[PDB]
């Protein structure tokens, strides 16, 4: 019947790195004959029968491409089996990177959508879109190319923790199009929500005795272990780990002097190692001065 | 739906016995359909499968011209590899390019390749990412800084994702009937005594389009690559192939021994054994 | 079709 | 200089029949440099008229030709390739073997 064969770590990879094909069938990993493009009639390298694995360390441009595995199969009447599924390494790191953003940001709403645009003034024809992490899939799109720019819009959505995390674009030509460029600077998508909003508010109090120093406290019921404070039109962002100051309530105390600055801010509450996934914010706060 | 095209030229000095000698042949796939060889008479561009006939008398112009210039080209590369290597103006040396292009079944460029070796060794290779070049000696590096110079693997990359693509999708619609029908091998085992003891069993595989195939002998369905004697696949002389594969076996142990078979005629990998 | 260049060592 | 000695093998183009016209085949590869002189044998004299294929060669860089001419085979009759090459002292022969 039919292998399953598996690029480990990642069939995307870069030039210089390491990349192992196995061919699972009959519940083992078999021995295995390899196939490339739609060639699945003749075996490649000369029918070399794999034994076990296919390790391509240093991994070169030489190894991108289409494969496909045929597992070990005697005293069957072929003695082969049918072909796998299709495996496409591509390489990475043989063109300049292409620029990659969020619109209208990278913190998105959960439910919400978000577009992650690819660009380059090398006129890739297509992108590819990869999240960071083992054994994930790329998505491709056609680049679109005009005034001296190509580009390509990934919709993701609607948002949830799975589609939040780190992400990488790739560019590539038509001339060699298994060879991609080298990744795009990370793009870090952040989820807000479910969790419930925190409180932000002026603490102590707005009015203030003479001894009490007044703090933008970011406070929530909820056991969050950190807190993001972020000014609205300001990328920057604060972070404070929340601590049990008083009653049962979480919060952080982010100073307020002469180098913040006024403007609208909201707060985030997050849990440790888990980066990727925020609160809902807080209601936004003016801060005057 | 993949293919290939490739070039192959060869050049050769021979002082005192022959002027310098270019010859070009040019391949689709495992058929040759182009030979110019600057020994004969008036040397031309000349047809060698029946599919490229038809082409225009600007094609054979252009590529006949293409040709001519490489006899002269070629024939001072020989004088400058005297130079780098030192070598007496007496000796006989070889040249040769390998270069082309593979595509894949949607029609893009697969690989590029262009390549040359002097007196049978790597000389300087253009790398798959056909931006670099890998020099095997110190000659072959002094070549690598002109031909960055010269711009020399922009220029063919951009023939190796144009040009080359185009008329090799040209050439495979002139002759679809011969290079995109793979014409499957027919098989059969023979029985040879070696001994009073032992005798060579034979898979044969003839008749088959394209060349590549796998043959191998199984015994108890265990491959016996190490005991099998596999002939170089060879020319049939109508434009298919042939080859055997060969396992000596013990007397009355003939019927553990079965031959399998793969090419791109057989939609299934193929098993045969021996039958009186 | 041949490749329309003439490269010297 | 890389001296390689030609490979050869000699056989039928189609299972040979005693009485039938067929194609007698010298195919010589693996050799370098690419002077060699091939001739096809009828007992041991030269065979008139044999063609060849174009030099060629093989992704080691090392050439291949094909050489080959017309013949019936006969009972009696003993047919055989003879390639001389630089690294030959005196002409290699090999002879037909239709099993081969
Ligand atoms: C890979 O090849 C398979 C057939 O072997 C084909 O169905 C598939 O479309 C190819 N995938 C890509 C991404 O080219
Ligand atoms: C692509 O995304 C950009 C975001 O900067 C947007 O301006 C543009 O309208 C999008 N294009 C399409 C076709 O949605
Ligand atoms: C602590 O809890 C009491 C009772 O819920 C409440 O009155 C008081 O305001 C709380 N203190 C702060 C600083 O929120």
């Amino acid at each position: 019947d039919k292998p399953f064969l598996s690029a480990w770590p990642s069939a995307v990879v870069p030039r210089g790195g390491h990349v192992t094909l196995r061919c699972h069938y009959r519940h083992r990993f078999n021995n295995f004959m390899l196939y490339k493009e739609d060639r699945i009639h003749i075996p490649i390298f000369h029918g070399r029968i794999f034994q076990e694995s296919f390790n391509m360390s240093p991994v070169t441009t030489a190894h991108a491409g289409n494969y496909t595995c045929r597992g070990s199969h005697p005293h069957s009447p072929t003695g082969w089996s049918a072909p796998s599924n299709p495996v496409v390494i591509m390489v990475t790191g043989n063109h300049r990177k292409p620029s990659l953003l969020a619109h209208p940001g990278p913190l998105v709403k959960s439910g919400e959508r978000v577009i992650l645009q690819c660009w380059s003034d090398i006129m890739f024809e297509h992108f590819f879109l990869h999240k960071e992490g083992i054994s994930k899939d790329p998505s491709r799109l056609v680049g679109q190319i005009h005034d001296g720019v190509s580009k390509a819009n990934f919709s993701i959505g609607p948002m949830m923790l799975a589609l939040a995390g780190t992400y990488r674009c790739y560019g590539s030509v038509t001339h060699t199009p298994y060879q991609l460029s080298a990744p795009s600077d990370p793009l870090d998508i952040v989820v807000t929500g479910p969790y419930e909003k925190p409180s932000l508010s002026a603490q102590p109090g707005p009015k203030v005795q003479a001894g009490e120093s007044v703090t933008l406290s970011c406070s929530s019921r909820s056991s969050y272990d950190m807190y993001h404070l972020s000014r609205e039109g300001g990328a920057h962002e604060r972070r404070l780990p929340a601590v049990r100051k008083v009653n049962r309530t979480f919060q952080a105390d982010f100073p307020l002097g002469p180098a913040t600055h006024g403007g609208t801010y909201r707060c985030f509450g997050s849990f440790r190692h888990s980066p990727y996934e925020w609160s809902d914010p807080s209601d936004p706060l003016l801060v005057s001065v | 739906g993949s293919h290939s095209m490739r070039y192959f030229y060869t050049s050769v000095s021979r002082p005192g016995r022959g002027e310098p000698r270019f010859i070009s042949v040019g391949y689709v796939d495992d058929t040759q359909f182009v030979r110019f060889d600057s020994d004969a008479a008036s040397p031309r561009e000349e047809p060698r499968a029946p599919w490229i006939e038809q082409e225009g008398p600007e094609y054979w112009d252009r590529n006949t011209q293409i040709c001519k210039t490489n006899t002269q080209t070629y024939r001072e590369n020989l004088r400058i590899a005297l130079r780098y290597y030192n070598q007496s103006e007496a000796g006989s040396h070889t040249l040769q390019r390998m270069y082309g292009c593979d595509v894949g079944p949607d029609g893009r460029l697969l690989r590029g390749h262009n390549q040359f070796a002097y007196d049978g060794k790597d000389y300087i290779a253009l790398n798959e990412d056909l931006s670099s070049w890998t020099a095997a000696d110190t000659a072959a590096q002094i070549t690598q800084r002109k031909w960055e110079a010269a711009r020399v693997a922009e220029q063919l990359r951009t023939y190796l994702e144009g040009t080359c693509v185009e008329w090799l999708r040209r050439y495979l619609e002139n002759g679809k009937e011969t290079l995109q029908r793979a014409d499957p091998p027919k098989t059969h085992v023979t029985h040879h005594p070696i001994s009073d003891h032992e005798a060579t069993l034979r898979c044969w595989a003839l008749g088959f389009y394209p060349a590549e195939i796998t043959l191998t002998w199984q015994r108890d369905g265990e491959d016996q690559t190490q005991d099998t004697e596999l002939v170089e696949t060879r020319p049939a002389g109508d434009r298919t192939f042939q080859k055997w594969a060969a396992v000596v076996v013990p007397s009355g142990e003939e019927q553990r021994y079965t031959c399998h078979v793969q090419h791109e005629g057989l939609p299934k990998p193929l098993t045969l054994r021996w039958e009186p | 079709y041949h490749e329309d260049i003439h490269t010297y060592l | 200089m890389i001296q390689r000695t030609p490979k050869i093998q000699v056989y039928s183009r189609h299972p040979a029949e005693n009485g039938k016209s067929n194609f007698l085949n010298c195919y010589v590869s693996g050799f370098h440099p690419s002077d060699i002189e091939v001739d096809l044998l009828k007992n041991g004299e030269r065979i008139e008229k044999v063609e060849h294929s174009d030099l060629s060669f093989s992704k080691d860089w090392s050439f291949y030709l094909l050489y080959y001419t017309e013949f019936t085979p006969t009972e009696k009759d003993e047919y055989a390739c003879r390639v001389n090459h630089v690294t030959l002292s005196q002409p290699k022969i090999v002879k037909w073997d239709r099993d081969m």
